[PDB]
């Protein structure tokens, strides 16, 4: 080969765009889940 | 006055449990099943922060369910071990006229409705501050007098 | 009171048709006809939700019919079979105070305004919880005690 080799950290845009739109849906449904907890935690902190 | 709806709930006798509205009462702190069938056999959600476990009675016995309020004036209430003053928005009793194994007491109002449960209290010389279960419109809060002891 | 009609089957009676306001009402739970022929050809709104046929009143030559309050205090109502309870939320009577057939039947108050319209009940032991059509300022509600049987 007249190249280097890959490597993990090359991946095609478009795989990346897949990766991060499933990656971020995830995310994105742990940050609401989080945020409703939080917002109970919060709540239930504060009356006594 | 003469509704002795307690239950107790354990061979060992650690508090009672009490028929308040349409719920199931007692203490989350004291160890032992209800003596009762009807009411051991039911399931209890706990709640660590308010020292309190419930249930729905069952039909066939909430007949014997006591009436409640949350409201709490300023002046004077009753239990089984005599009378509690309310003041300062606390309930004192006469150091002494309670003890350990009284946790689930009802408090009761001079109309014979409950306003708190007790957990237990705290020694201040002759008076004893008790920690009680209260409710406000629709809503549980407990009150925890400093230094206080489960009952 | 006189205000009430019965509500005939092929061989009984199964409720009772009170006139209340401008309206005759009953309960959709009980099948018959009225056994007045001007209210039994009179047509009905049925409703699933509150168990109640309701009709306008022919009040042109039904002059009689009872009237009625929204205000629901504590305190006793009279409800024909004996007298009626009210606490909290609820209408209570004593478990052989009434019986199936009895649904139609309306509680008064001490003012002789008609309350709300028995249904039904559920026994609670001593006692027992009535499933009553009620109103409040605007519309009517339906109040049913868990475990509660049509009447």
């Amino acid at each position: 080969a007249s190249h280097t080799t890959l490597g993990v950290q090359d991946i095609s845009v478009t795989a990346m765009s897949w990766v991060q739109k499933i990656t971020g849906g995830v995310g994105l449904v742990v940050a609401v889940a989080a945020l409703i907890l939080i917002v109970v935690l919060c709540v239930s902190f504060s009356r006594h | 006055n003469d509704c002795i709806f307690e239950v107790k709930h354990e061979g060992k006798v650690t508090g009672y449990a009490c028929l308040v509205g349409d719920k199931v009462m007692k203490p989350a702190h004291v160890k032992g099943t209800i003596d009762n069938a009807d009411l051991a056999k039911l399931a209890f959600k706990r709640s660590s922060k308010y020292d309190l476990e419930c249930a729905q009675i069952p039909v066939h016995m909430k007949s014997d369910a006591s009436k409640f309020t949350h409201e709490k004036p300023e002046g004077y209430y009753n239990w089984h071990h005599g009378a509690v003053q309310y003041s300062g928005g606390r309930f004192t009793i006469p150091t002494g006229a309670g003890k350990p194994g009284d946790s689930g007491r009802p408090i009761f109002d001079n109309k014979g409705r409950v306003v708190a449960i007790v957990l237990g209290g705290a020694n201040e010389g002759a008076r004893t501050a008790l920690s009680v279960v209260t409710w406000n419109k629709d809503i549980v809060t407990k009150i925890t007098p400093e230094g206080a002891e489960e009952w």
